[PDB]
C-alpha cells in the first residue's frame, strides 16, 4: 500500500514501516480511525491547526506531526486487515467525513481489499472462558470473596 | 538521543553476532578456492602426462 | 563452471556486507523520519529547541549514514579487485599455464634424450609445475596465510565499530547540551524549594 | 617504468574526476552552511518558514551531494579494474609472453629441422607472436575501437 500513501501524501510521504505496531487495538474507535484516515496531505495543515483535532489526537496518544499521522494511518489500515476491527461501517464514516475531506482514495482501498478471517464468536467464547478461568483462580485463593 | 545511541549499539551487537558465521563462511570459501585451483592443476597435469 | 561458482560466492559476500549497511540504513532513516517533524505539545516548550532538533534529525543521513556507505563501497572495490586478480592469473590463464608447463616438460625430455651415452616425467612433478604456473603459491598465501577476504571483512567490522564510536561521541555532545539546560532548571527548582531559609 | 607511467596516468584521471566532485561539493556545503542558519529579520516574517528552510538546507548534503559521490566511486572502481586487467595481462605477463613465443619458435625451428632428406624465424612473425601473447588485439580494441 505504499502506492496508496504516495497517492495521499504526494510529496510529504515519509520513510516509514508499513505494519501496525499498534499496542492496544482499542486505542481509538471507528469514527476516530476514519478521521485519522481523512488527514490526506491536502487537509493536514488545517487539521493540525484545528483545536478539536488536537484534542482528538491527544485522546488517541498521537502527535500532530506528519510522520506520526502517516504511521497511525498505516497501523489503522493493518488493523483493518489483520485484527479486522472495521466493516463497511468504516467506509460509512469516511463517506460521512466527505463533508470535509473528499478522500476517495482510502475509501476505495478499504472497499477493494481482501478483508480477513472474521472469527468473532469463537474469540468471544475464548475470552469468556479465559475470564472464567481467572475467576476460578481467584476463588482458589476469603469466603465472602 | 538515547534511543539513537541504543540503536547504534544494537547494530554493533548484531554485526558481532553475524560475523561468527560470516567469518567461518569466508574461511570455507578460501579453502574452496584453493582446492578448486588444485583440482584444475591435477586435471592439467593428468592431461600433460597423457601426451607423453 | 568453477569460475562461475567463485564469482557467485564473491557476489554473496558483497551482498552480506550490503545487507548489514541496509539494516543500519533503515534504522537511521526511520529515526530521521520520526524526529525531523516532532512538534512541541503545549506552550512554554521552547519552539526554537524543537526546530533545531528537527533540523538535526533531518540532516541525520549525512550525520550517521554516508560514512558507512563509503566504507561498504571501499570493501566492495577491494573484493572485486581480488576476484579480478584470481580470474586473470588462475581461472583464465589455465590455457597459458598448460602451454608453458607442457613446453617446459618437452624441452626437459629432449634434454634427457640428447644424453646419447645411455649413461622420464613423473606425474607429481607435472602437478607441481602446473600448480606454480597457475600462481597457487601466491593464492595459497592470499587465501590461507594472509586471507584477503577475511582481512576485508575484519576491516569492515573494525571500521564500522570505530564509526559507531564516533557517532556515539557526536551524540554525547547533544546530550551534554541538554544537560546544561537541565542543570539550570534544577538550580531554579532547588532555589524555589529551599527559599524557606 | 612504463607500467609506473601508466599507473600514474590512471591516478591522474581518477584525480580529475575527484576534483570535479570536490568543486561541486564545496559549493554545496557552503550553501548548506549559509542557509542552515538563516534567521528572520522582521516581526511579520514566518518563523516556521525559516525553520523549515534551515532544516532543508541542513539536509542538502543528502539532497544534492551523495549521488555524485556514488557515481564518482563507481567510475573509480571501473578505472581501477581496467588498469588491473591491463597490468595482469600485459605489463606483468611479458616474461610469460616471452617464454611462450620463444618456446613456440624453438619448436617450429626443430620441426623445420626434422624435415631432413636434402629438402627460419623472421622478425615480423616474432613481433606478431609477442604482440598476440601480450593481448594487444584485446587492448587495441579496448583502447581505440571501444
Amino acid at each position: 500500500m505504499k502506492e496508496l500513501f504516495q497517492k495521499i501524501w504526494q510529496n510529504e510521504l515519509q520513510f516509514l514501516n508499513f505494519d501496525a505496531k499498534f499496542q492496544d487495538k482499542s486505542k481509538l474507535d471507528t469514527a476516530e480511525c476514519a478521521i485519522i484516515l481523512s488527514v490526506n496531505k491536502d487537509n493536514y495543515e488545517r487539521y493540525f491547526l484545528l483545536k478539536e483535532f488536537q484534542e482528538l489526537c491527544k485522546k488517541i496518544d498521537l502527535r500532530v506531526d506528519i510522520f506520526s499521522m502517516q504511521n497511525a494511518q498505516i497501523c489503522i489500515l493493518n488493523l483493518f486487515k489483520s485484527g479486522f476491527i472495521s466493516k463497511q461501517d468504516l467506509l460509512k464514516a469516511l463517506k460521512i467525513l466527505e463533508k470535509i475531506s473528499k478522500n476517495t482514495e482510502i475509501f476505495d482501498f478499504i472497499l477493494q481489499e481482501k478483508v480477513q478471517s472474521i472469527d468473532q464468536k469463537a474469540l468471544f467464547q475464548n475470552d469468556f472462558k479465559e475470564l472464567n478461568t481467572i475467576n476460578l483462580e481467584l476463588q482458589k485463593l476469603d469466603e465472602n470473596l | 538521543f538515547d534511543r539513537l545511541l541504543n540503536q547504534f549499539q544494537s547494530y554493533e551487537k548484531h554485526l558481532l553476532l553475524a560475523y561468527e558465521n560470516f567469518l567461518k563462511e569466508i574461511e570455507i570459501l578460501n579453502h574452496q578456492i584453493l582446492e578448486q585451483l588444485k583440482s584444475i592443476s591435477e586435471r592439467i597435469s593428468s592431461e600433460i602426462f597423457a601426451s607423453v | 563452471k568453477i569460475k562461475n561458482e567463485l564469482y557467485k560466492s564473491f557476489e554473496e559476500i558483497k551482498m552480506k556486507l550490503k545487507d548489514f549497511i541496509n539494516i543500519l540504513e533503515r534504522e537511521i532513516l526511520l529515526f530521521k523520519a520520526e524526529f525531523s517533524n516532532i512538534q512541541k505539545d503545549h506552550i512554554f516548550q521552547s519552539d526554537k529547541n524543537f526546530s533545531e532538533l528537527r533540523a538535526f534529525c533531518n540532516a541525520s543521513d549525512e550525520y550517521f549514514l554516508k560514512d558507512f556507505k563509503e566504507l561498504l563501497f571501499k570493501s566492495i572495490l577491494e573484493l572485486d579487485l581480488f576476484f579480478e586478480k584470481l580470474n586473470l592469473k588462475a581461472f583464465t590463464n589455465y590455457e597459458n599455464a598448460t602451454k608453458l608447463s607442457l613446453a617446459f616438460f618437452s624441452r626437459k625430455i629432449n634434454e634427457s634424450r640428447v644424453l646419447y651415452e645411455l649413461d622420464y616425467p613423473k606425474k607429481s612433478e607435472i602437478y607441481e609445475r602446473v600448480l606454480n604456473e597457475l600462481n597457487v603459491y601466491e593464492f595459497e598465501t592470499l587465501l590461507i596465510n594472509k586471507p584477503i577476504l577475511t582481512k576485508i571483512a575484519k576491516n569492515f567490522l573494525e571500521q564500522s565499530q570505530n564509526l559507531i564510536q564516533e557517532k556515539n561521541k557526536f551524540l554525547d555532545l547533544k546530550k551534554a547540551e541538554l544537560q546544561k539546560r537541565r542543570a539550570q532548571i534544577l538550580n531554579v527548582r532547588e532555589s524555589i524549594k529551599e527559599d524557606h531559609h
